């Protein structure tokens, strides 16, 4: 029961350190928006 | 358990339709000191709908746990409830309440 | 070795319970002893070699170790006579076995086949003088006549005989 | 796919076994013994006047002689007896053309001054190129209602 | 991570071979770790969708740098957790039976029963979670395609992103079917951490049997949720330099909503 | 985890001989009995084609009437144990039958030569006639040949006070169905001992209690440790084992007894407990009882016939006959003579019959040195046991379903053990292994039995009479003939010694394992003992204030130092036990028993001096250890407020001024689901409280009727024994002194059953029936009926529970291969379980079936007695009442609208098809304070 919970963490941890070296951490695209948004609200003055 | 949470999530249904309600007839009156901006009215049919969806959650989930295990001490509440008449208020909760105001 | 064929021994006259006896008795039909086969082998083709090993299970004492081709798990309890004895042939069960050579099965033994059966007798039940005659084929007519045979034998509803202490003990 | 409990660790009513001589998880009664719902020993379980072994051939059958007795024993007389001694009593069934010692005919003399429990010993244990039915019937209700048949089947040559 | 995948693997390969019962359930408590976990991890991913799904009806600007690790951290929270589901039962080569197959078995699953939700919950939660994370990577992964100039990594991430190319056509029908999945997956998980609440709340034990069950698991989903966005993105400033995405401001939100949660 | 596309080619196999009585998939009763100590339980056991699989009560039997004992009941796994000697042994490597035959003979002209001096015999304590009548064969024909019978829980003190009374041995037959008060002295007699499953029949007949019951037994009893018969005591005393000795010579002198002589005096609660026993034996003396157990002194058991005859019972409930055994007056002091005997030389043959006196001889009599010094040590049982090692010679045993023999019952009555299977092994019985002594050895079992019952037989036609004693098990020809006698005047003359201080030891019988003879026995290992619920561990049974003088919780190992030996024994303190009185149970420590029995507990045999067998106060604790295993399957053994749903028990003061006094008169619950309708065979069952006496011969005939795995000693503390019905003790007042109560808790086949709406893949259904039918194959595993089941009767096999004393259950080596002789113990008509599946008390629905689909072939209706169950079946009792519902004039249906009957948590509405009884425990105005 422990190395079934414990071990798990294993399968978090595989997929999550494939998922930050494959694929990106931050989606690049909606944060374009958001300097994108700061820039369309420091033009508003 | 749940009693006062069905409640709760009738509290924002009452306060977000009286959100509506009140920003109508001081609309159709022409009162309100700002125009509405229709992007914030789907904000409060945003709340409305929303709670809509909360209510009919904790009410049926209230009603599921309660039906599921048929405890005689939580039992007589859906059972004065859903026999006598109250049945059709019953009827009524699910479609009147929820599932006409869920497609609109 | 020189197996049982059917299609010769039925053709003898032979009613179906002279062999597989207690199928209108008990739960689990017969298959013959050695006994059975050397009541007519012990003189009929004694020294053949088709029936060599009917012989050799004769003279020494091992049973014949038969293949089983209707082999329902063991999780079914399957109870025979109470289908002959409701008004079901052998046949629409395990085919003409009279016109069978080498016996095969028939129906694949599901488990939606038999409850299409039990929740449906009508469509299968034939009349108790007629469960043992093979040549029986349903007539054109097996609705209410089916149904006519159902509350004649009291046969037991849908709900009652599908709810897994019917098979599954 | 799975076959967790499609063969089980239980021995059904005829299937194999690997633990004695001979395959059989049916096993034989020990020759003496007497279960609880067959005595076995009256004048209507064995064909004689008092249940003995060599007793004195009972010469009508003690059971009740009903319609549907002698329906009943007219079906169990077609099923076994009738394969090779006809389906009238005449010897004439197809394997008792092909028997050596060709089936006795009912409606001889012999089988008619033949006492009506000796037709029950010869169906229970068997004459002697015949072998042994009983196990086959198993039930005295039918052996008796056979020779019930039989004693019918022996009126009309 | 391979040191706990092959402790995963050996201890699935004990519990298949062996037996459910070198747990140390008991047949009072017949549902323990297995459970226990279960419905922890399944808790786990839950505000990593609060994240990525509720937070975008808000229209709010601060799910934006904490959306791919909770999008991601709800998939791996769900692929270790429905794992457990599958490994619980006696005879897990049959949790086929719990889906609604026609064969020549005239049996179908219960409905009535919420580990039958459980099926119909988190087989929706897994497959919504791996859609609504692809889909937000398909105009990423067109960026990582147009920066990579190696052809062999320009072609893995060109073929993960179908083509992309932009298009007010294409953004148009992007947010308009990602709202309606923002707004499918907050009655989802609102509804799934409720139907893996349900499965203490059916039944008529005394601490089990209350029927405030399903909004406390679901506020103790986005409980423990916020929790593990917030265990894993402080070692994501430190390590990968983020400190002018995941700035403070977007702890000082997730500390708010895991105190209001 | 077996895998393949198809099942493999399943063979079926004909005879080659069918025999006439074999219909394949029909039970084939046959009526035989079992010699238990040395007289006959008398059974009917189910024969399938040969092998027999379910041991049930012979209903013609005095001693059964139907209903078996716990032991009676499980050999089976006895019989079909792959532990059993499977050949003859000779010196230790294997060997024929036939070379015993010509080395036994070659030492049989040896003792002609002499008058047959070195020839003596170890049976243990027969009473069949047909090894009395080859005894005494074999006594005449050997002159100087001793036959000496050793029997560890013989009735040696029993037939010593019979002596003590009346001069020669008397046997004594109680009968308790006249008998209003059953003043008891450390006598459990509704334990496994030769007459008790009559002995609670009738003691419950006395109160069963209905709609108009206003008198029913009271049971002063008085017993050392808690004693089964303690549950279905009103009146329950725990004296210290060694002040019985005094509260009978307090009470023979309540009574007329001119020469008692009592000392040694009680204590407040002792003697307020005797003024009111005696006040009311010298009323109603026409129905009265005065009982004694073997546990006490010759002098006692004198006075407890002296009491019986004063208050005029001889004749009325006491009946004196002829005694039943050979030889009474033989029992360790019999095995004592013999060992003194086998000491320098001078004995040559010893035959052993199935005694083992190497495991059961007390310390101060050394059979182990003793032993060895015979050229020819001969045994006789069924397995290697701790003296097959040590002997000669070994032969097989013919346990009692493959030998011709028979037993003579109490109350005089013989029974054929007639052989149900052939000899698996060539099992040679006691029958057959003296015909060889004799010089016979080509006669069989069934030769030398008819020998015996033609010259036995006055009447004419011997095969009617002999084919009708295997048919009805009972001969009836035979009974004891009543014998009038004395009762001598001044036999307990001399006063007692002083009552030395100090702790107590006192043995007992282990309920599950009597004397160790079947500790071998799986069914009877896992099956939980009466009290301290426990599975496969021998005990040392404290008092709460006795283990808070010396210090100990309820797992410490404990080295308990008797007079010269210790034997570092595990720690249970019990609440209804006597005060520093230390209770050992027989049974355990066994180093060849088997694979189930070896090294379970502590030999308690080794304590046992031959001059205090059963009781000594020479005790010294001296705790050794901490944190024992004990794996205990209870959990709670106190009601925790729970009444109203697990035992309401009230007395009859109270019943008889209010009905329904223990009924709450409430409302009808509110069910959101509605209800289905029931209309065809709706299957009830009551459970009867009040006379259930924990005695658990139901959960082992459950055991062996449904197939249940038994479970190791490691996965039993894990809480996963695997029992359809269990009986829990809860043990509600003082302390020091509680009331224990059962309730015996199986699954109730509740009509809104909560377990079943929580199963996935609906692997949990009912019948319109009623029943709930938990269907084994569709079971995917996930344990949540169980946790739904608010009784939790839902019990999982968690590991490959199959064979688990004989493989451990850790493995998959052997998880789909099974052992051969262990498949023929199981019943056909019951799934034998898979890894992951879950198990449930289905109503014996297989017996539901059975006789439901053979009454719609001949196309009639259930009646009452059709379908009895298998708890149903061997409850000595009948405390379970199983029956149609619907069925209006049932047996069920008259238990059920009782005044007693109540459901098991009716807070929750799970309606359950089991209902219980009330226990009403017939307290005393004169003690109820
Ligand atoms: C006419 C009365 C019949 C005879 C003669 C036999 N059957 Fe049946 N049968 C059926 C099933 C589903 C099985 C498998 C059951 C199991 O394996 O437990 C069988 C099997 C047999 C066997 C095999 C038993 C053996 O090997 O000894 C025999 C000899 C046999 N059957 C003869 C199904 C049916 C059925 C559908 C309800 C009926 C009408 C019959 N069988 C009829 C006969
Ligand atoms: C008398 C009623 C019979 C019983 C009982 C059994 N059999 Fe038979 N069998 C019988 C006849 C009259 C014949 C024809 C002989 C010939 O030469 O054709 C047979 C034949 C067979 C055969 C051979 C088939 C062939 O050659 O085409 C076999 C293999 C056979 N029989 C097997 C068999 C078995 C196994 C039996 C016990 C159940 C059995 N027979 C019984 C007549 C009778
Ligand atoms: C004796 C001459 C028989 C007669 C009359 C009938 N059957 Fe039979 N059957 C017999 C034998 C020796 C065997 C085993 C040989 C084999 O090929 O299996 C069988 C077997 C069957 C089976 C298959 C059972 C199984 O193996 O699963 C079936 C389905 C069967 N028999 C049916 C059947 C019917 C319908 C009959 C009346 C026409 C009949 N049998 C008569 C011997 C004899
Ligand atoms: C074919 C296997 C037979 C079956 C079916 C039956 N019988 Fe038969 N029978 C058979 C033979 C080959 C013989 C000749 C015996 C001899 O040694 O010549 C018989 C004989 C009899 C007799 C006459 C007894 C005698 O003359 O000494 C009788 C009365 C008889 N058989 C009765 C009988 C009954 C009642 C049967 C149905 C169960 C039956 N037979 C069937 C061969 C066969
Ligand atoms: C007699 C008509 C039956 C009823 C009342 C039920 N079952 Fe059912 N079952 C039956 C038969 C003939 C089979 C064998 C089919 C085969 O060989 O594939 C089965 C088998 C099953 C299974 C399959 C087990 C496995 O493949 O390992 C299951 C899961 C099963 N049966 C379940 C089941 C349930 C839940 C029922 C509830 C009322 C039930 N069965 C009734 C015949 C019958
Ligand atoms: C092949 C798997 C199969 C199994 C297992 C099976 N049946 Fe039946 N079955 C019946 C009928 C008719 C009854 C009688 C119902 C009654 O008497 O209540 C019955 C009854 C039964 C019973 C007895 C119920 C009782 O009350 O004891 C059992 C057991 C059973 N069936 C099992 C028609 C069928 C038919 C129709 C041709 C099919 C096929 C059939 N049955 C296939 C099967
Ligand atoms: C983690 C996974 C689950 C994710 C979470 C749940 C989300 C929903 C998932 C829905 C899909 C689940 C599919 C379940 C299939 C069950 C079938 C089965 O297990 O059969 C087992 C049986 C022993 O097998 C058999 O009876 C036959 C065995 C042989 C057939 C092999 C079939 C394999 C299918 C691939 C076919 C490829 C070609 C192979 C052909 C066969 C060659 C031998
Ligand atoms: C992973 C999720 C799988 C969900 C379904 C579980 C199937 C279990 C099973 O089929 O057991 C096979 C066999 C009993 O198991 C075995 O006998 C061998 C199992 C070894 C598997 C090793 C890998 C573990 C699974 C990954
Ligand atoms: S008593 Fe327990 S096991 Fe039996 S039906 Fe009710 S919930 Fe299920
Ligand atoms: S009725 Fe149920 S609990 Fe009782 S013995 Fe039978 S299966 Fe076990
Ligand atoms: S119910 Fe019967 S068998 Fe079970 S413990 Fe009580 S008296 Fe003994
Ligand atoms: S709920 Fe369902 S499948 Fe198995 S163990 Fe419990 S039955």
């Amino acid at each position: 029961d422990i190395s079934l919970y414990a071990g798990s963490f294993g399968w978090f941890f595989f997929l999550f350190f494939l998922f930050i070296r494959l694929l990106p951490a931050i989606s690049i695209f909606e944060v374009r928006d958001l300097v994108h948004k700061t820039e369309t609200e420091k033009a508003l003055a | 358990s749940m009693y006062p949470v069905t409640y709760i999530a009738s509290m924002l249904i009452l306060t977000f339709g009286g959100g509506i309600i009140a920003l109508a007839v001081l609309k159709s009156r022409n009162l309100l000191p700002f125009g509405i901006p229709v992007d914030r009215l789907h904000d409060l049919g945003k709340f409305l709908f929303a709670f809509v969806a909360v209510w009919a959650y904790v009410n049926f989930s209230e009603y599921l746990i309660i039906w599921s295990g048929n405890v005689p001490e939580l039992t007589p509440w859906h059972g004065h409830r859903s026999a006598g008449g109250w049945e059709i208020l019953g009827i009524v909760m699910i479609f009147g309440h929820f599932l006409l105001p869920f497609m609109l | 070795g020189g197996g049982f064929n059917h299609q010769l021994h039925v053709a003898l006259g032979m009613d179906c319970r002279y062999c597989h006896t207690a199928v209108e008795v008990s739960a689990h039909a017969n298959i013959p002893p050695t006994e059975t086969c050397m009541g007519c082998h012990s003189q009929i083709i004694s020294r053949s070699e088709k029936v060599a090993f009917v012989w050799q299970s004769w003279e020494t004492g091992t049973s014949i170790q038969w293949n089983k081709v209707h082999d329902l798990p063991k999780f079914v309890y399957f109870n025979h006579s109470i289908h002959v004895a409701k008004g079901v042939g052998c046949s629409t069960c395990h085919g003409r076995i009279d016109q069978m050579r080498v016996v095969y099965k028939t129906q694949p033994l599901f488990m939606s086949w038999c409850l299409d059966c039990h929740r449906n007798p009508e469509k299968y039940v034939r009349p108790r003088e007629e469960v043992f005659n093979m040549a029986w084929t349903p007539p054109p007519n097996q609705l209410e006549v089916g149904r006519r045979l159902v509350q004649e034998y009291e046969i037991r509803s849908s709900w009652e005989l599908t709810n897994c202490a019917i098979c599954h003990r | 796919c799975h076959l967790e409990m499609y063969d089980q660790a239980k021995y059904k009513p005829q299937q194999a076994s690997e633990i004695f001589a001979d395959g059989a998880s049916a096993r034989p009664l020990v020759e003496h013994t007497v279960a609880r719902g067959r005595l076995r020993i009256d004048a209507t379980s064995t064909g004689r006047v008092d249940g003995d072994p060599n007793g004195a051939y009972v010469t009508t059958i003690p059971i009740r002689i009903t319609p549907e007795l002698l329906e009943r024993g007219a079906q169990r007389y077609r099923i076994y007896c009738a394969v090779c001694h006809g389906v009238n009593g005449n010897g004439r069934g197809q394997v008792g053309l092909l028997l050596n010692p060709r089936p006795p005919s009912f409606y001889d003399q012999r089988l008619l001054d033949m006492p009506d429990g000796e037709y029950y010993d010869v169906l229970v244990n068997g004459r002697r190129t015949m072998y042994p039915y009983g196990y086959r019937v198993q039930s005295i209700s039918d052996r008796w209602a056979i020779v019930a048949h039989i004693r019918e089947l022996q009126k009309n040559p | 991570a391979a040191l706990g995948l092959l402790m995963y693997l050996f201890s699935l390969a004990v519990l298949f071979t062996v037996g459910v019962g070198v747990w140390g359930i008991n047949i009072p408590v017949a549902w323990g770790f297995d459970i226990i976990n279960f419905v922890w991890w399944i808790g786990i991913g839950h505000a990593g969708t609060l994240i990525s799904a509720i937070l975008l009806l808000f229209r709010q600007d601060w799910r934006t740098s904490i959306n791919r690790a909770a999008e991601a951290m709800t998939i791996f929270a769900v692929a270790c957790a429905g794992i457990y589901p599958l490994v619980h039962t006696g005879r897990p080569w049959l949790d086929y039976w719990m889906l609604p197959y026609p064969g020549t078995l005239g049996m179908w699953p219960q409905f009535r029963s919420a580990l039958e939700w459980d099926v119909f919950a988190i087989s929706t939660y897994a497959t919504v979670s791996i859609l609504f994370w692809y889909l937000g990577l398909i105009p990423d992964l067109a960026s990582l395609r147009d920066r990579a100039t190696n052809i062999w990594v320009k072609r893995f991430y060109g073929f993960l992103a179908l083509g992309w190319r932009g298009g007010a056509r294409d953004w148009n029908r992007y947010e308009v079917a990602s709202l309606i999945l923002a707004g499918l997956s907050t009655p989802l998980v609102l509804s799934v951490h409720s139907i893996i609440s349900l499965d203490f709340a059916i039944s008529q034990l005394p601490g089990w049997h209350v029927t405030v069950f399903p909004p406390y698991f679901v506020a103790g989903a986005v409980y423990c949720g916020f929790a593990m966005v917030i265990l894993l993105l402080v070692p994501l400033r430190r390590w990968y330099k983020l400190h002018d995405l995941i700035t403070i401001k977007h702890f000082d939100l997730m500390g708010k909503v895991m105190l209001a949660s | 985890c077996q895998f393949a596309l198809k099942q493999p080619q399943e063979k079926i196999v004909p005879y080659v001989r069918q025999p006439e009585e074999i219909i394949h998939g029909r039970p084939l009763f046959f009526a035989t009995a079992v010699t238990f100590a040395g007289f006959g339980v008398g059974l009917l056991v189910e024969s399938h084609e040969g092998r027999p699989t379910k041991i049930e009560g012979n209903p013609d039997h005095p001693a059964s009437l139907g209903s078996t004992d716990l032991i009676t009941q499980a050999m089976i796994l006895t019989m079909y144990d792959p532990d059993r000697s499977q050949a003859p042994t000779n010196a230790g490597q294997e060997t024929t039958w036939d070379a015993f035959v010509a080395a036994a003979t070659a030492a049989m002209q040896a003792q002609t030569a002499k008058q047959g001096a070195g020839l003596r015999v170890l049976s243990g304590s027969l009473t069949s006639p047909t090894l009395i009548a080859q005894k005494q064969q074999l006594l005449t024909q050997f002159p100087q040949a001793k036959w000496y019978e050793y029997e560890p829980v013989g009735r040696d003190n029993a037939n010593a006070g019979a002596r003590l009374a009346f001069g020669a041995d008397v046997h004594t037959i109680y009968r308790l169905d006249t008998a209003k008060v059953i003043v008891g002295f450390d006598a459990d007699f509704t334990a496994p001992s030769p007459t008790g499953v009559r002995m609670a029949r009738q003691l419950a007949d006395g109160r069963r209690i209905r709609k108009g019951t206003k008198e029913v037994n009271r049971l002063y009893l008085a017993e050392s440790t808690p004693s089964i018969t303690g549950l279905l005591a009103d009146h329950r005393l725990p004296v210290r084992s060694s002040q019985i000795e005094h509260l009978v010579r307090a009470l023979a002198t309540l009574v007329g007894v001119p020469n008692v002589a009592a000392g040694a005096p009680l204590s407040d609660t002792e003697k307020k407990w005797v003024e009111a026993a005696a006040k009311d034996l010298q009323a109603n003396r026409g129905a009265c009882v005065v009982l004694v157990g073997e546990s006490q002194p010759p002098v006692v058991h004198a006075l407890g016939h002296a009491i019986n005859a004063q208050l005029g019972n001889v004749g009325s409930t006491v009946v004196y006959t002829e005694p039943v055994e050979d030889d009474p007056s033989g029992g360790i002091a019999a095995l004592s003579a013999l060992t003194q005997e086998m000491n320098a030389g001078t004995v040559e043959v010893l035959l052993m019959i199935e005694s083992n006196p190497v495991y059961n001889a007390p310390a101060d009599i050394p059979f182990a040195e003793a032993l060895a010094k015979v050229p020819l040590s001969m045994h006789v049982g069924l397995y290697r046991d701790e003296t097959a090692q040590q002997s000669v010679w070994h032969i097989n045993g013919a346990h009692f379903l493959e030998a011709w023999g028979d037993v003579r019952a109490f109350d005089g009555t013989t029974t054929i053990v007639q052989p149900l299977i052939a000899p698996l092994y060539n099992g040679k019985s006691a029958i057959e292994v003296l015909n060889v002594l004799l010089g016979k050895p080509q006669e069989t079992g069934y030769q030398t039995l008819t020998a015996y019952w033609q010259t036995q037989d006055a009447s004419g036609n011997f095969r009617v009479f002999w084919n009708t004693a295997l048919h009805d098990g009972v001969i009836t020809a035979t009974q004891a003939r009543s014998r009038q006698v004395t009762l001598q005047q001044g036999f307990a003359d001399a006063a007692p010694p002083a009552p030395t201080q100090g702790l107590e030891i006192v043995f007992r019988p282990d309920p599950s394992l009597w004397d160790g003879a079947f500790a071998n026995n799986a069914w009877l290992q896992e099956t939980p003992k009466p009290y301290t619920k426990l599975t496969w561990d021998n005990v040392a049974l404290m008092s709460v204030r006795t283990a808070n003088a010396l210090g100990l919780k309820n797992g410490d190992v404990v080295r308990l130092t008797y007079q010269g030996r210790s034997v570092d024994a595990p720690v249970w303190v019990q609440p209804g036990h006597a005060d520093d009185s230390v209770t050992v149970h027989f049974g355990f420590g066994r180093t060849a028993a088997g694979r189930v029995g070896n090294n379970v507990g502590f030999n308690a045999y080794r304590l046992r001096t031959s001059a205090t067998p059963w009781f000594g106060v020479g005790l010294e604790v001296a705790k050794v250890g901490e944190n024992y295993k004990l794996a205990s399957t209870q959990g709670h053994f106190l009601m925790e407020g729970r009444k109203k749903d697990l035992v309401r028990y009230g007395t009859l003061a109270e019943y008889v001024e209010d009905e329904k006094f223990l009924q709450v008169e409430k409302e009808e619950p509110i069910s959101l689901i509605g209800e289905y309708e029931y209309n065809g065979y709706k299957w009830g069952m009551s459970i009867d409280l009040n006379v259930c006496n924990s005695c658990n011969a139901c959960v082992v005939a459950c055991q062996s009727e449904n197939n249940i795995p038994v479970v190791g000693k490691d996965e039993v503390w894990l809480g996963r024994e695997m029992h359809w019905i269990r009986i829990d003790q809860y043990y509600v007042g003082d302390e020091h002194t509680p009331n224990v109560y059962n309730m015996v808790m199986l699954c109730q086949q509740c009509e809104h059953a909560p377990c079943e709406i929580v199963c996935p893949v609906a692997a949990t259904v009912h019948d319109a029936e009623g029943l709930n039918n938990m269907v084994y194959n569709r079971c995917v595993g996930t344990k949540y009926c169980s946790n739904n089941c608010p009784y939790k009767v839902r019990r999982f096999n968690f590991l490959q529970y199959q064979d688990v004393p004989y493989r451990s259950p850790i493995d998959a080596s052997t998880e789909n291969d099974s052992i051969p002789v262990l498949k023929m113990m199981r019943n056909p008509d019951v799934t034998v379980r898979a890894r992951g599946v879950m198990e449930k008390c289905t109503f014996c629905v297989q017996r539901i079936n059975e006789a439901r689909i053979q009454a719609r072939t001949e196309n009639r209706r259930i009646a009452d007695g059709e379908i009895m169950t298998a708890c149903q079946q061997v409850c000595p009792t009948q405390a379970i009442v199983f029956g149609d519902l619907n069925d209006p004039q049932a047996r069920v249906v008259d238990l059920k609208e009782q005044p007693l009957k109540y459901t098991s948590l009716d807070k929750l509405n799970t309606k359950p098809r089991v209902s219980y009884l009330a226990k009403i425990k017939n307290l005393n105005p004169d003690l109820a304070e």
